[PDB]
């Protein structure tokens, strides 16, 4: 096989709310594992001991190419944590480039609230930069090792489809899928132009939000609030997460636009699902949300706009098939904005590490209706964009 | 006595991937 982009199209699967994973093989002979794709962290780690929620796990003793680094590691996330033993082994991506890399691998020996009951993944691929790797930035992340040992160009792109994913009639109702194109950009995954925002600093995929509109109405906050203490693009986060103050203004504005003031507060807090009769979800009463991002030239921005189909997430197995139920998937953060699957499922997202920038284009698979579509538009003249970034005061 | 939309408990069902530093 050639490792061409067409072979990589559709190489992700997932269950809604449980991340997206790619198949990988580790060790010699290869052991196949499904690996969550996480642009919000920088460690490659795999279940390496039994766990009630693991269908399979990595067995270092079965691999003649395993090398023990004789160092432990602990990694905490916003939700979940694990610890394990560092080592290196040969790693491949069967529907990725046609190459084999010696990479650092954390062999997970204990964990808490990390693995998800029934999820079909057994490990995590942290795609961000060494600065946020544990135990420290000397543990070269997977994508760095891939680029350094092979000729793969230093970029990847993600198309997360959500419920826009072609399924058989007989597949489980919450299955989602998508593509990770490693080494470039595949033109079948998007429509219109790609628009780029600078990667502000290489640690997380940090970006700068310069304006927010709901229903085309400016939220009118000081733009520093949008990026307090950072804004990141994160495939391993489900929601659009917003700083408290921004969250509260967002909910107020969404309620006002849609006349849902009387919806219970538990709904807005993600503690209750809203249910309508199947087929009758009134999408049109809910507003579009736009984030304007810093552009590539002086005083220039562009915006990405998502629909209620992105921020009201369908939940299966909670009511009769006669009803469609949704979770409000915009939530509060005390660690900055996270553009999770709620944002990424509208767009093809290019993590152009070589040029220190993130591209967005309308996704060919985003969920929308006959009246509205997700959008990426620009250019706009915007002043004082550099002032939008947070700095330690 | 019944009606749409209605609200039921639930939620969670999320991933939230690394803590800073």
């Amino acid at each position: 096989r050639r490792g061409s982009f067409v072979e990589m199209v559709d190489n992700l699967r997932g269950k809604s709310g449980q991340g997206y994973y790619v198949e990988m093989t580790v060790g010699s002979p290869p052991q196949t594992l499904n690996i969550l794709v996480d642009t919000g962290s920088s460690n490659f780690a795999v279940g390496a001991a039994p766990h009630p929620f693991l269908h399979r796990y990595y067995q270092r003793q079965l691999s003649s190419t395993y090398r023990d680094l004789r160092k432990g590691v602990y990694v905490p996330y916003t939700q979940g944590k694990w610890e394990g033993e560092l080592g290196t082994d040969l790693v491949s991506i069967p529907h990725g480039p046609n190459v084999t890399v010696r990479a650092n691998i954390a062999a997970i020996t204990e964990s808490d609230k990390f693995f998800i009951n029934g999820s079909n993944w057994e490990g995590i691929l942290g795609l961000a930069y060494a600065e946020i790797a544990r135990p420290d930035d000397s543990l070269e992340p997977f994508f760095d090792s891939l680029v350094k040992q092979t000729h793969v160009p230093n970029l990847f792109s993600l198309q997360l489809c959500g419920a826009g994913f072609p399924l058989n009639q007989s597949e489980v109702l919450a299955s989602v899928g998508g593509s990770m194109i490693i080494g470039g950009i595949d033109h079948s995954l998007y429509t219109g132009s790609l628009w780029y925002t600078p990667i502000r600093r290489e640690w997380y995929y940090e970006v700068i939000i310069v304006r927010v509109e709901i229903n085309g109405q400016d939220l009118k906050m000081d733009c520093k609030e949008y990026n307090y203490d950072k804004s990141i693009v994160d495939s391993g986060t489900t929601n659009l997460r917003l700083p408290k103050k921004v969250f509260e203004a967002a909910v107020k504005s969404i309620k006002a636009a849609s006349s849902t003031e009387k919806f219970p507060d538990g709904f807005w807090l993600g503690e209750q699902l809203v249910c309508w009769q199947a087929g009758t979800t009134p999408w049109n009463i809910f507003p579009v949300i736009s984030l304007y991002l810093m552009g590539e030239v002086t005083n220039q921005s562009f915006r990405i706009t998502i629909l209620p189909q992105q921020y009201l997430r369908p939940v299966e197995d909670v009511a009769t098939s006669q009803d469609d139920c949704y979770k409000f998937a915009i939530s509060q953060s005390s660690t900055g904005t996270v553009m999770g699957a709620v944002i990424m499922e509208g767009f093809y997202v290019v993590f152009d590490r070589a040029r220190k920038r993130i591209g967005f284009a309308v996704s060919a698979c985003h969920v929308h209706d006959e009246f509205r579509t997700a959008a990426v538009e620009g250019p706009f003249v915007t002043l004082d964009m550099e002032d939008c970034g947070y700095n330690i005061p | 006595g019944g009606g749409y939309p209605y609200f039921i408990p639930x939620g969670x069902g999320e991933v939230n991937x690394v803590a800073e530093x």
